């Protein structure tokens, strides 16, 4: 009935469709347990936000970097951030783990009990950071523009959307990765020799990707 | 996947994954810390 | 190459096989010219 | 089924104790596989050399089958849009997606007309026989509207695709021995089909 | 009728059996009450006969198996490739054989053992590997990492395809037992397609690619100005070039004049003077013939047509008026029980290795090989060692055929019932020969031990006293050097130099010379006869006596494997022909440790050595003191250890280490092999007390090793220890002193 990421083959039984992208793609079956899919749907959305939050860094930055407004090419740019302010490394370093700890314990915890953190132990907040659902911690901090609780098909529309641009972004930072791996440049500089030969300028034409 | 992870959880899976968590611990210690004799 | 000695050899083989269904071909033309390369290569020795 | 004249010596559609990769399901299957991929290798091999001999064709192309960069140690036309491993790229994604979806209407078969194809879904619905699919597209003149015709088709391409096989086979060893095309082959057989056979060109 | 037989999704895949040790087994399947289980469940994991009655199942058990063990090796060659390419000096070696040594492990720098990557020479940095890899992948004609690193690639791809096969032919298409026992097929289609299109297949990768890069390999281009293997298949004008015979084509094969072939198929016999191994023409001849013949044996047997032979009509022909119904019965027996087929097969495939052993030795078919002596020695010992222990296998198999299949009532008075029927005869006129190679053979050492300590060396067994000369095998000797004159008119020169005549030198080393045979020869061949025939007394007797004796009419009720029958009767330790085996491998031991040191003292001493006359390793000291246990113990086990002992502070320390390491694990050995379960039941029984009282008792019941199981660790730990140490022994010496 729903489209299957492999079509013709049936879905897993613990894939049922209630999940967001939920395609049926489960070949290694590493969620037939529900609290370990509870965990990996929560893993899934972070590293599809994060990564969401990178590829566009990546690509502002890039456009900045191409055309002649000074912008690192993105593996510079931690470099050029550290010498051209008088910034040291590891305190920045030790700062970052320091308030990403803390948000991330916050989290983990509230996986853990899964509405404990909304008591009024951190400062005096109450169910600004009680959760909604797994991976979607709605409240007036994480949604101040309250759209996950009117037109509620609407926002699982936004929720479909959200996991579909996380997995777009995802494979597009293992691209950024491995493109820049292989050809030594920023990624849209790639993206102008790909426009400038298409025929003739691809990953069968490095000497890296396919070494025959 | 329940009983891949008990098989995970059988004797000799365990011995071996703790026995090369230990003596990797031990060689980067090794490396890292060259021939300690003292302290 | 045709009439040679060789030729008139491996020609006298495979008669001389067959003539003692397309199994019975096979077997007996691998016979013959089993038999009728032992006698070219030891009528020159 | 078609094509059956008995000739089995080695006894492979034995459906007794049965199972694998040898079943008359997949052996008849890629029989005609085979069949039609070697019909399209056969004309795909002659054509540029007939073309060529007709003038039909520039001298550019009308080069040997296996000089098109097939074996790039045996020759390789410089002059494709691309290089022969864009090519490739290309023909692994179409190729992967015209095979793949095939395996599966083998596999589980009419379930490819159910999940959305940009609404090509009616075309690929196919029967309830593997290797005769039909519908719109596959078979879009009713051809085969009478049983016995349909019957007769389906051994008139079982002829035609054997043929073909044992064409391409000896496109194959032609190629190797004599290292010119087909159709080179048959004009010097019949200029002097006595000084021109397997036995002169050992 | 011989047809594909299969039955359809036996067993489903599934992790369920994974996480349930023992399942096998309705006694293990309960799980573990004391210790004595795990060992039951190892023991017993791939004794399929203890598993399942049926014979269908065993069998396709036994097929998967076999795949498993294949893609294990195919990852093991897949390793030697990968690591031949990436952590190797094969190239600088192809640039100069003599003067670099073959290296293809290093080590990471840690704990100091980077000492062991040594100047091997090349500029590089490892351990000198002895496999003799580098020797096979120059006769190849791989010049290339490249090339080795899509062997690699090939390999792992060929591991992943045998996982799948034994996956495939036990879980999703299982073949049907009447598949299995279609003999004749098997050996048809073996015959035939295995050794027949191998060695076809690969005379032709010798002709096409072999034969052209080594011939320039010996002509003096450097490696990389080689032209690559499929230009030479591609543009026959070069092939033509080296030999013109290729310019004909295979016209002179179809039309039967193949003496134009001959000058990449030779007859020429001997090495290669340049580069000291055999020539790859001879190579080329050797594998089509062989080709040939296979390919003709394997049309022998009936199929699914009227002609071929058959098995059981070829066994019942064969009857006389001394045997009785002669072989009648015997193809029931080789088609039904899978142990007596792998008794057969261990020992001649057992016997072949060591025929490899010798004939590799004494015909060096790799270039560069003769020369690199630790190579040679490894070889040699190692090959030596893997027969031997497939004899003793193949003892023990028959034994377990002759307890859990053996069946008379369908064998009755047969050749093996005729056996079985005189082994009193058999083992008496065994024991008594064995008596007397002992006496007579040893006796010989001891005699000259004791003249040569009394001080009277004219009263000896030697060259210069009493002389006892190999006249048989020097006439053996003899007529096989003289046989190319007149026996073998088409060929240039004998086919070994250790026959006699001139001597082929390759880069200031011996590659071969002649072998010379006197008393010292003549008593290790006597002594080498006397523990080989009391390994086959003790073999033979387990195997014999494996269902009763006079001691214990009923041994076969109490198995193949027990420890005894009690301290009654006299007592009857060691009754099981288990306990044959065990014995049988001591023996075994004994034997080839001999026969290496036999080999290694005679080629350090009369064949190795450098050219300036020929200066031997060690001088020529073989034919005066190999007669006297005074001078085994002197002059090849005391100096030759030198190089072991002396080895720290260099890159062979470790073989220093694992002399000491070793003897230890022998020793070791000896508290197993000398004691008994008892004492360490209650020794165990204090500690298990000691635990109570602290409450770290386990809930799994310590338990004392078995009896069978404390005599399985001591042989092992005894072996193991044994052969490791002759091993750094040996490659300490060899890889210092060549
Ligand atoms: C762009 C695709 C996208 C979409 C459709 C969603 C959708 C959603 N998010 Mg998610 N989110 C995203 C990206 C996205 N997010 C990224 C990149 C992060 C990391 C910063 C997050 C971190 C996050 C948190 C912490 C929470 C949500 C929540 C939600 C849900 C309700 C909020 C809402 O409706 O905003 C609609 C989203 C958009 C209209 C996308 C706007 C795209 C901007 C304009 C792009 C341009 C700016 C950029 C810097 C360049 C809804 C399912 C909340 C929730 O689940 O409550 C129950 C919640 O608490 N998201
Ligand atoms: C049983 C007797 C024994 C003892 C007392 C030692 C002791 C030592 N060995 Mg030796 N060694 C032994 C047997 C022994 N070894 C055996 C049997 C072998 C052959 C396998 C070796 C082969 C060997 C090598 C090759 C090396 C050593 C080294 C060492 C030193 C290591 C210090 C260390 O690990 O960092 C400190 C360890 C830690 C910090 C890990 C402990 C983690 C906890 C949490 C710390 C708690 C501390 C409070 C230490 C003095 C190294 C050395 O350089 O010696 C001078 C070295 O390179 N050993
Ligand atoms: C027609 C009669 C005939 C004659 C005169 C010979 C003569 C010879 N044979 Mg041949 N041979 C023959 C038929 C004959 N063969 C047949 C019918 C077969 C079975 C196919 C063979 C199979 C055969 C083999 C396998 C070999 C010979 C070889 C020889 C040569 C040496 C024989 C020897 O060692 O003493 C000699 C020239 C040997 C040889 O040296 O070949 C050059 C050799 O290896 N013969
Ligand atoms: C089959 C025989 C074989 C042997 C004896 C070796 C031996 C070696 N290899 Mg080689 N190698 C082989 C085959 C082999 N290799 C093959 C087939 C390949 C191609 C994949 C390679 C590719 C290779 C590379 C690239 C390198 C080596 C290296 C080495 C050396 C150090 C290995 C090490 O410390 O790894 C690291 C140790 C571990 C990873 C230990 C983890 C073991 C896990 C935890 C066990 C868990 C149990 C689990 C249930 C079973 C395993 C499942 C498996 C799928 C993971 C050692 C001499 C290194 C070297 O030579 O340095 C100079 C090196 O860099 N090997
Ligand atoms: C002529 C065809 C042929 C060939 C080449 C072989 C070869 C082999 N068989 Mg035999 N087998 C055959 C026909 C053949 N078989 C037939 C007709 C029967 C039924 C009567 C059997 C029944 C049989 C049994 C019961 C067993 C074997 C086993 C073996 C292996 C012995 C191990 C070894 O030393 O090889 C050296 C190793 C190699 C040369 C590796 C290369 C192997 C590749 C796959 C090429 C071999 C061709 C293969 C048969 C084609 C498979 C196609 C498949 C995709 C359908 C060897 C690979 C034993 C085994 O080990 O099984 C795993 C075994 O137990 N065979
Ligand atoms: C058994 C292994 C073996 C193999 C694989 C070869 C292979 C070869 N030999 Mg060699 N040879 C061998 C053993 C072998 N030989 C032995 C044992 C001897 C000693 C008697 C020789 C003595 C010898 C000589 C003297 C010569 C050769 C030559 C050749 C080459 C051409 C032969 C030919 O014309 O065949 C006939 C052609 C075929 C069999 C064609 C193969 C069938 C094709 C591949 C089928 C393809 C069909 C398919 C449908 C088409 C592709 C479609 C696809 C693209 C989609 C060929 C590379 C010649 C050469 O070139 O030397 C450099 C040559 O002069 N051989
Ligand atoms: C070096 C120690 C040693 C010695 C001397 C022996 C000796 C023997 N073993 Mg034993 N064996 C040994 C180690 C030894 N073994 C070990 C460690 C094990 C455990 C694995 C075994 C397990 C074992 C098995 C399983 C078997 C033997 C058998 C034999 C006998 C072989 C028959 C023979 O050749 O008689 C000849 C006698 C000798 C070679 C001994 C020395 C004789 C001297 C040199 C001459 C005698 C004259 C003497 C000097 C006169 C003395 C006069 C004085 C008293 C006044 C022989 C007595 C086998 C057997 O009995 O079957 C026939 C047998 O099957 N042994
Ligand atoms: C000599 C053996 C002749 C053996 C021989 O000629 O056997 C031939 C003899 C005749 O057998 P048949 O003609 O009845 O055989 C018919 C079928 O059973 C076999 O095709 O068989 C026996 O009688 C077995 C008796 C063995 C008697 C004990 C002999 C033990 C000899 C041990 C010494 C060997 C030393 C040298 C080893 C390398
Ligand atoms: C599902 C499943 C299931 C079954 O069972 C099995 C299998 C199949 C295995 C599976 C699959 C999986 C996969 C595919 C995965 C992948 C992943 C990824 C790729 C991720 C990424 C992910 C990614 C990510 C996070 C990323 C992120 C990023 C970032 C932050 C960035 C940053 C940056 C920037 C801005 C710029 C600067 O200057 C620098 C940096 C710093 C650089
Ligand atoms: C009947 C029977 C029965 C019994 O039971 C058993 C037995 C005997 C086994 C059986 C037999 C069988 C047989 C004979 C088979 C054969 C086959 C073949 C030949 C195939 C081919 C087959 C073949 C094929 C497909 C082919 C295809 C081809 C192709 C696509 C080609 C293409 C191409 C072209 C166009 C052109 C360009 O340049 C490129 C290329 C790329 C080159
Ligand atoms: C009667 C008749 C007829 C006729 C037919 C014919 C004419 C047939 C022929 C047939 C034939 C004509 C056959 C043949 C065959 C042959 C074969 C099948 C061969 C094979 C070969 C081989 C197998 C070889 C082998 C070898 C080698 C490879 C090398 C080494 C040596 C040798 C020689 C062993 C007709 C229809 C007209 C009409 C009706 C009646
Ligand atoms: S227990 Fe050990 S000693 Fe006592 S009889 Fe059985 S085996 Fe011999």
């Amino acid at each position: 009935v729903r489209p299957v990421w492999f079509p013709g083959n049936p879905p897993p039984a613990h894939l049922d469709g209630s999940l967001a992208g939920d395609y049926g793609f489960d070949p290694l079956f590493l969620g037939q347990e529900p609290q370990t899919l509870k965990w990996y749907v929560q893993a899934e959305l972070v590293h599809g936000r994060f990564a969401m939050l990178g590829a566009a860094g990546i690509i502002l930055t890039s456009i900045g970097a191409k055309v002649g407004l000074g912008f690192p090419e993105w593996y510079d740019a931690g470099k050029v951030v550290v010498e051209k302010n008088n910034i040291d490394f590891p305190t920045l370093m030790v700062i970052q783990f320091y308030l990403m700890g803390w948000a991330e314990t916050k989290r983990w915890y509230d996986f853990k009990n899964p509405g404990s953190q909304a008591d009024g132990s951190f400062l005096g907040f109450t169910e600004e950071f009680k959760g909604l659902e797994n991976g979607y911690p709605g409240g007036r901090f994480f949604d101040p523009m309250g759209l996950s609780r009117g037109d509620a098909a609407k926002y699982q529309e936004y929720k479909q959307k959200e996991v579909k641009n996380g997995r777009l972004a995802m494979i597009a930072c293992l691209g950024f990765a491995a493109q820049y791996a292989a050809t030594g440049k920023g990624p849209l500089d790639n993206l102008a020799d790909h426009l400038a030969d298409p025929n003739h300028v691809n990953f069968a034409t490095n000497g890296v990707s396919i070494p025959i | 996947m329940k009983d891949f992870t008990t098989y995970l959880s059988t004797a000799p899976v365990i011995a071996t994954i703790w026995f090369t968590f230990t003596a990797g611990l031990l060689i980067e210690i090794n490396r890292y810390f060259p021939d300690p004799l003292v302290f | 190459f045709i009439g040679s000695s060789t030729n008139l050899i491996m020609v006298a083989s495979t008669t001389a096989t067959l003539a003692a269904t397309i199994v019975d071909v096979l077997a007996m033309g691998a016979a013959g010219h089993g038999l009728g390369v032992g006698i070219v290569l030891g009528l020159k020795g | 089924l078609p094509g059956d004249f008995g000739f089995d010596p080695l006894g492979l559609l034995d459906p007794v104790n049965s199972g694998g990769f040898i079943e008359p399901k997949w052996l008849q299957y890629s029989e005609v596989i085979h069949a039609r991929w070697a019909m399209l290798g056969a004309a795909g091999c002659i054509a540029p050399e007939v073309l060529g001999a007709a003038g039909l064709i520039p001298d550019a192309t009308n080069i040997k089958w296996f000089e098109s960069g097939v074996i790039p140690p045996a020759g390789s036309y410089n002059g494709y849009w691309a290089d022969p491993y864009t090519i490739f790229f290309v023909e692994i994604v179409a190729m992967q997606f015209a095979e793949l979806r095939r395996l599966q209407d083998f596999r589980y078969p009419g379930s490819m007309g159910q999940q959305y194809f940009l609404g090509l879904e009616a075309i690929f619905k196919g029967s309830g026989d593997a290797a005769y699919p039909g519908g719109p597209f596959f078979n879009l003149f009713n051809l085969g509207k009478t049983e016995a015709a349909m019957k007769e088709l389906k051994l008139k391409e079982i002829k035609n695709g054997r043929l073909a096989m044992l064409a391409m086979l000896g496109y194959g060893a032609q190629a190797v021995m004599t290292g010119k095309g087909p159709f080179q082959n048959l004009v010097e057989h019949l200029a002097d089909p006595v000084n021109n056979n397997i036995l002169t060109n050992f | 009728k011989v047809k594909i037989a299969v039955d359809r999704n036996p067993v489903e895949t599934s992790f369920e059996k994974w996480a349930k040790p023992g399942h096998f087994s309705r006694t293990l399947s309960k799980g573990p009450n004391t210790t004595t289980w795990i060992w039951n469940l190892h023991a017993d994991a791939h004794d399929f006969d203890s598993h399942t009655s049926d014979l269908e199942e065993i069998s396709r058990k036994v097929f998967s198996a076999h795949f498993g063990q294949l893609g294990i090796i195919f990852i093991w060659l897949s390793g030697m490739y990968f690591h031949g390419a990436r952590f190797s000096n094969y190239e600088a070696w192809l640039s100069d054989p003599t003067h670099i040594k073959p290296s293809a492990q290093v080590v990471w720098p840690i704990v100091g053992q980077e000492i062991l990557n040594g100047d091997v020479g090349g500029g590089f940095q490892g351990i000198q590997i002895t496999s003799g890899f580098f020797q096979l992948w120059r006769a190849s004609g791989i010049t290339s990492e490249l090339q080795l690193y899509t062997t690699a690639i090939g390999g792992l791809v060929m591991a992943a395809a045998m996982f799948f096969a034994g996956w495939f032919h036990y879980h999703k298409a299982a073949p049907k037992l009447e598949w299995f026992q279609n003999v004749e097929s098997m050996l048809n289609h073996h015959l035939g397609g295995l050794l027949g299109l191998g060695s076809l297949a690969w005379a032709g990768h010798q002709i096409h690619v072999s034969l052209p890069v080594n011939k320039l390999l010996d002509a003096g281009v450097d490696p990389k100005e080689i032209p690559l293997p499929h230009d030479l298949l591609l543009n026959r004008a070069i092939m033509a070039d080296l030999y013109p015979s290729f310019a004909k084509g295979i016209a002179p094969f179809f039309t039967l004049n193949w003496s134009e072939y001959s000058d990449f198929l030779t007859f020429k016999g001997g090495l290669n003077p340049v580069t000291g191994g055999l020539w790859l023409s001879d190579t080329a001849h050797h594998h089509v013939a062989i080709a040939v013949l296979f390919l003709v044996a394997g049309h022998m047997y009936r199929t699914n047509w009227g002609i071929g032979h058959s098995m059981k009509e070829i066994l019942e022909a064969h009857r006389g008026p001394f045997t009785g119904e002669g072989h009648v019965g015997l193809y029931e027996i080789l088609t039904t029980s899978w142990h007596a087929q792998l008794a057969i097969n261990l020992a001649l495939f057992g016997s072949l290795s060591i025929i490899v052993a010798h004939h590799m030795y004494a015909m060096p078919p790799y270039p560069y090989l003769a020369t690199d002596y630790g190579t040679q020695l490894s070889l040699f010992t190692h090959h030596t060692w893997i027969g031997g222990f497939c004899i003793v296998g193949a003892g023990a198999h028959a034994a377990i055929f002759m307890v859990r299949d053996y069946d008379p009532t369908n064998n009755y008075n047969n050749l093996l019932d005729r056996v079985i029927r005189h082994r009193d005869a058999i083992i008496s006129h065994l024991n008594w020969v064995c008596i007397f190679l002992g006496f007579h053979s040893f006796g010989l050492y001891i005699h000259n031990d004791t003249m040569s300590a009394l001080g009277r060396p004219q009263d000896m067994f030697s060259d210069t006293a009493i002389q006892l000369q190999p006249v048989f095998a020097q006439w053996i000797q003899n007529t096989h050097f003289l046989a190319p004159q007149l026996t073998a008119p088409n060929a240039l020169a004998a086919t070994s130099l250790t026959w006699g005549g001139d001597l082929v030198a390759v880069g200031g080393k011996v590659a071969m010379m002649p072998i010379s045979l006197g008393t010292s020869d003549f008593m290790v061949h006597h002594i080498h006869a006397f523990t080989i025939h009391v390994t086959v007394l003790i073999l033979l007797k387990g195997v014999l006596f494996a269902r009763s004796s006079r001691l214990i009419p009923d041994k076969a009720n109490l198995g193949f494997r027990f420890p005894c029958d009690g301290p009654g009767r006299g007592g009857t330790c060691q009754v099981s022909a288990w306990d044959h085996v065990f014995l049988g491998l001591f023996w075994m031991y004994n034997s080839l440790s001999i026969v290496i040191f036999h080999f290694s003292w005679k080629m350090q001493s009369d064949v190795w050595g450098t050219v300036t006359g020929v200066s031997h390793i060690t001088g020529g000291n073989f034919a005066q003191s190999a007669n006297t246990i005074n001078g085994w113990l002197r002059d090849f086990l005391w100096a030759q250890s030198s190089q072991v002992i002396q080895s720290y502070g260099s890159a062979l320390s470790a073989y220093g280490l694992i002399f000491l390491g070793a003897h230890f694990v022998w020793a070791f050995s000896l508290m197993f092999l000398f004691s008994g379960r008892g004492y360490w039941q209650e020794l165990i029984e204090s500690i298990v007390w000691a635990h109570n009282k602290l409450k770290v008792a386990p809930a799994i019941q310590p338990r004392a090793l078995s009896i069978t199981q404390g005599r399985a660790v001591g042989v092992a730990h005894y072996l193991l220890g044994g052969i490791a140490t002759t091993w750094s022994f040996f490659l300490a010496r060899i890889i210092s002193v060549g």
